[PDB]
């Protein structure tokens, strides 16, 4: 008996007021104490390619980067602005990632494209842990509706202006 | 909080920038979120955020196209707002920079920007430059014209429009086919280096203004030619920002006496009016040959005047001067001395890495077919510099261009964008090319890291280890070795039959610490004996340096020995004038050089005994024929790379192969694939070695090891133990 | 991280996992004991390999 | 001092240089008071072969060029010029001459009082423990040579380093790490040698 992980499936709306921001000039003026830690690791870096190093040794600088995560956090952008998000083992397969959407959307039988960060498209039929596909700890997703049905849609001139259903948009949060 | 030190970028990608993943989760942005990057002159530019596990927690990688939006360079500081309110756009204008486009007409759409955004969703932003490669052009295109503002997502409901005549580039902007770091391929380290020495005097002066001690004022860069050396000079003081001021030999050496010497100290007036400002004489061997060569006037006339403006350098602030040459000992040797030309590198000639890093950058604008492979291409181009792979990389595109264009026909002012969408580069090209191309760097010897690794080496399990504790123990444990009074080692000889992995384990310890392998054999230690030259061996120790970290690998220590006769003898006796060179050149290198040193021989009797002395080859290792067990796993390590049938019994082999070396038992792996090659060609005119192959094999192959000879080893191995 | 107790309906933490579904394993005993030890013998033992020849025997 | 060993009487040798044996004694004339030791005297006669060799004699260039400068030197400049060979048997016999290095030391094989006194000296660099008895290794090091018992020491000391490194994976030598050390050193004069070097002493009385 293990205890299910909870989705919490949210949908976001973002405030274009969270990018509004104006710096003063000497903001981006570089101060003693930051070119300290620069030329450190300027001298660090040549040190680096300098040393006869065997690779037992190589190893405890690499064993330091490793390891961190087991989770991730992912969201995915819909066509009509809105922001879905839910929580994921970093061992969980693809095909979970794309039931969640289904029970998100207005209408869950309308086929749909799921593409990662870098443009490569996740493939619904490919049983991929998340942490293999490069989602973790976290990512945002591209949302967009197959071909086929976006060229019934727009020749019918319907404009696709709702992806999620009501029951998980009427609790829509703003970004903070 | 929010601001990062600009570094660069390993994508290649330009609408990506990558951060070291605990600032991610400081920012509450995920992978894939759109951000807004703050830069200089109130300028901002949008991007998508990625990570990696190479990025520093406190930079931000960037390449050039975002930098030169943000008007920032490597070192500057930028702040990251997160910006997920951006929406997707509905239409963009984009049109081309005039610079780029020139000669070349059609539809630039269909070429460049339609593929370029194709599923890409890169974010754009008014008034941005992005770079769009393809059909052997660079082509930056500006956005001026976005339905939403000021930044917008491209999707596939996206229309890119582009009519318009091109537009002219701004005078304070760079064009983006100016020389970087991006452009530069192998000798990375070499680069770093400069890094450290040029960046601190130019961007923090103040360090030296107040205190006593003058910064370093000339770094040398030498090398073959061809390899770089002005490349690095120029993308130094772009990526830096400095004016770049460009001398070379033969410009000054055409003029008369007095014409020559303004001209000299006329670009050092200018480098101090324009400072921070980089001086860049190439050929300085040319300019500044050595003086007990030359008696012209104007020869050390020149000199006399670059010695006085390289000491003037104190007073011109925030000025460093880099020079060239294809040797350190072949310019006048008061530059070297300390000030002036004090600190030098050794760009060397790229190794099968390097070169595949130089093809892949020149080949950025081509199109290249399936059938082409550059990592094929990078290891057969052995000998060749940066010089070489650019004319191969030329040569394989007019071949291609030929072909194609006898066909096309279109005999105009402008060539179609079309046409060279479409014109492809064959692997056939790239092969004909490297029959044409001769490499300018055959004769200089290549010095890189070595393929070879202890899973390649059969056998010697405590001799494995004993290689790698000499590495790692004297840093590990420096407080033990001071608390005894011991002074670490810097090298090992090898003695034993020939054949047994002498050279393999050199290899392999240099393999696994990632160091350069420079190997000397017989020929060479012949060549400066019977020629006179042991002044050379220096040359061998300085390389070592240079090439830190590195294995020094000096085999058949015995070669000279042997040539006096070795077993009947003429009128001399161990000592040469080679060996007593290299014994001189040893006692002058220090533990802290990151340099191996290690001897080889196979016949110690007749070594000269001083390379044992302490401070010298203090280590000695005896390397036996491997025994039962270690010659099964020599046949499996030559095997490595064949199929071998399952009927193949390596235990049997081994088991009658007693007195057989290491090389012994490769030539019956080899003749055994010979056979099956054979066997294969016969039928078509078998798949993989059988048993029938092995045992013809040895019917030939013999031990090249004699009992007698296993006894003379034995006999040295137990005097010194 | 948020987690559903089968056994309760309860919403937990990444760290009040293992505590709300013992103890449900442990209450569950006054209905019916013979399935409340099965959820024991396998909930408890983190050594699943070694619970598999525990329930063989 | 002024130290000129074996390499650099053997680059004049080898390279037809002996010019600039007249630049070394420049330096014992300018540097007075001065000790000017020539080193490995025999290193010449060796590397033509030394027990073999051509059918030439014990003379050659740099040794010529060494005694005609002696002869031009006076004791009156405070310079004192010493040589050390290994090999007496094949060193040229003109250098013992009046007026050269007319003066001869036989310097055997320590014996057992001064082997202790080596191995002690030896030791200093290190820290050594209460147990070692350094006279009964003496005792036993019959035939070995100051350099020997020098190997004897570092031999010992790498086994105690190495023994404390893998501790890790000791404050100072026991004498297991000697008595182990003896099972690898050796003496590097045979027998053989022995003899020959005390029945040419005792030829020279
Ligand atoms: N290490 C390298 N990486 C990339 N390109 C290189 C490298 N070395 C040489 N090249 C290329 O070869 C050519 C070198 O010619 P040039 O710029 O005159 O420099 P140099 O003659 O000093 O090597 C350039 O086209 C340069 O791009
Ligand atoms: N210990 C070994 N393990 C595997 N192969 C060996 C070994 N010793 C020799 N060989 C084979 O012999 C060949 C020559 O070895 P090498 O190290 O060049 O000999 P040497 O050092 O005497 O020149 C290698 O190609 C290798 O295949």
């Amino acid at each position: 008996v293990r205890a299910k992980l909870d989705r919490q499936r949210r949908v976001f709306q973002p405030s274009p007021l969270a990018s509004q921001f104006e710096l003063p000039g000497d903001f981006f003026n570089l101060t003693a104490e930051e070119i300290k830690r620069e030329q450190r690791l300027r001298s660090e870096a040549v040190e680096r390619l300098s040393v006869l190093r065997t690779k037992a040794m190589r190893e405890k600088e690499e064993q330091r980067g490793l390891r961190k995560y087991n989770y991730t956090l992912l969201r995915v952008r819909l066509p009509d602005g809105c922001l879905l998000q839910g929580t994921f083992y970093a061992r969980e397969r693809l095909g979970a990632v794309y039931g969640f959407v289904r029970e998100a959307l207005q209408s869950d039988w309308l086929p749909f494209e799921l593409l990662a960060s870098g443009g490569q498209k996740l493939s619904e039929d490919e049983n991929l842990a998340l942490n293999e596909c490069g989602l973790v700890p976290s990512a945002l997703l591209t949302f967009s509706w197959d071909m086929a049905v976006l060229e019934d849609i727009k020749a019918a001139g319907a404009e696709p202006d709702s992806i999620l259903k009501p029951e998980l948009l009427s609790a829509i949060e703003k970004l903070l | 909080p929010n601001r990062l030190i600009v570094d660069e970028a390993i994508n290649e990608d330009n609408s990506v920038v990558s951060l070291s993943q605990p600032k991610m989760d400081e920012l509450q942005l995920f992978r894939g979120d759109t951000v807004l990057l703050k830069g200089k002159k109130r300028r901002e530019a949008v991007c998508i955020v990625l990570s990696d596990d190479t990025c520093s927690d406190e930079k931000i990688r960037m390449n050039r196209v975002v930098r030169n939006n943000l008007r920032v360079r490597l070192g500057d500081v930028i702040s990251i707002q997160p910006c997920p309110d951006v929406k997707y756009g509905k239409r963009i204008h984009v049109l081309p920079i005039d610079d780029t486009v020139e000669g070349i007409t059609g539809n630039l759409f269909e070429v460049y920007l339609k593929p370029y955004f194709l599923e890409a969703y890169r974010p754009i932003r008014k008034g941005d430059i992005f770079l769009v490669r393809g059909g052997m052009r660079a082509v930056e295109f500006k956005v001026v014209e976005t339905d939403p503002s000021p930044y917008c997502i491209v999707a596939p409901d996206t229309v890119i429009h582009c009519e318009g005549e091109p537009i002219k580039r701004e005078d304070e902007e760079e064009s983006l086919n100016e020389v970087g770091y991006d452009d530069i391929g192998g000798c990375r380290k070499q680069l770093a280096q400069i890094k450290e020495m040029v960046e601190l005097p130019l961007r923090h002066p103040a360090l030296f203004k107040a205190i006593g001690v003058k910064p370093p004022r000339g770094i040398l860069l030498y090398g073959p030619p061809g390899t770089g050396k002005t490349l690095i000079a120029r993308a130094v003081a772009n990526e830096t920002g400095a004016f770049f001021f460009l001398i070379n030999g033969p410009e000054i050496m055409s003029k008369l006496a007095g014409e020559s010497e303004s001209n000299l100290r006329k670009a050092f007036e200018e480098a101090e009016k324009n400072a921070p400002a980089i001086i860049f004489i190439d050929e300085l061997d040319a300019i500044a040959p050595k003086r007990e060569k030359t008696h012209g006037e104007v020869e050390r006339r020149i000199v006399s005047q670059l010695l006085t403006l390289m000491d003037g350098l104190k007073q011109r602030a925030h000025v460093i001067v880099m020079a060239a040459t294809n040797r350190p000992n072949s310019i006048d040797p008061a530059l070297r001395r300390f000030g002036r030309f004090d600190r030098e590198v050794d760009i060397g000639i790229p190794d099968a890495t390097g070169r595949l890093e130089i093809l892949q950058i020149h080949t950025k604008n081509m199109k290249l077919a399936d059938d082409v492979d550059l990592e094929q291409v990078a290891n057969e181009t052995h000998g060749h510099v940066g010089a070489d792979l650019a004319a191969l990389c030329s040569e394989a595109a007019l071949q291609a261009i030929r072909k194609k264009m006898d066909l096309i026909d279109l005999e105009d002012e402008t060539i179609d964008a079309e046409v060279m969408n479409s014109l492809a580069v064959t692997m056939d090209d790239f092969r004909w090319a490297l029959s044409q191309s001769n490499p300018s760097a055959l004769r200089e010897t290549v010095v890189e890291v070595p393929q070879v690794t202890w899973e390649d080496i059969g056998g010697l399990e405590d001799v494995k280890r004993e290689l790698q504790e000499l590495v790692q123990y004297p840093v590990e444990h420096p407080d033990k070795f001071l608390k005894f009074g011991m002074t670490p080692s810097k090298g090992v000889l090898f003695y034993g039959p020939p054949g047994c992995g002498k050279t393999l384990l050199a290899k392999a310890i240099a393999n696994e610490c990632q160091a350069n392998f420079i190997s000397i054999k017989g020929p060479e230690l012949l060549t400066m004996w019977f020629g006179e030259s042991e002044a050379n061996v220096r040359e061998i120790f300085d390389k070592a340096r240079q090439a830190a970290p590195c294995v020094l690998f000096f085999d058949e220590l015995d070669s000279i020995a042997k040539a006096r006769g070795g077993n009947i003898g003429d009128g001399g006796g161990a000592a040469d004038r080679v060996i007593n060179q290299i014994l001189t050149e040893m006692d002058g290198m220090s533990t802290k050089k990151n340099v191996f040193i290690i001897g080889a021989t196979n016949r110690p009797d007749i070594i000269d005994p001083a390379i044992l002395r302490p401070g010298r080859l203090d280590q000695l290792i005896y390397i036996p024929l491997p025994d039962e067990k270690s010659r099964v796993a020599i046949l499996k390590a030559n095997l490595r790379k064949s199929p071998v049938a399952k009927d193949v019994d390596l235990e049997f082999l081994a088991k009658m192969t007693n007195g057989f070396s290491g090389a012994d038992l490769t030539e019956i792996c080899q003749r055994a694939c010979k056979l099956a090659i054979r066997e294969s060609i016969e039928s078509e005119i078998v798949p993989e070695i059988r048993r029938d192959h092995f045992e013809e094999a040895m019917r030939f192959a013999r031990r090249s090891v004699s009992d007698n000879d296993i006894r003379k080893y034995e006999m040295f191995a137990q005097t010194l133990q | 991280v948020y987690f559903t107790c089968p056994l309760t309906g309860a919403t937990l933490r990444k760290d009040q996992r293992d505590a709300c579904i013992k103890e449900a394993i442990l209450l569950h005993f006054s209905t019916d004991p013979v399935a409340a030890s099965i959820m024991k013998i396998y909930t408890f033992n983190k050594d699943q390999d070694r619970v598999k020849l525990g329930v063989d025997t």
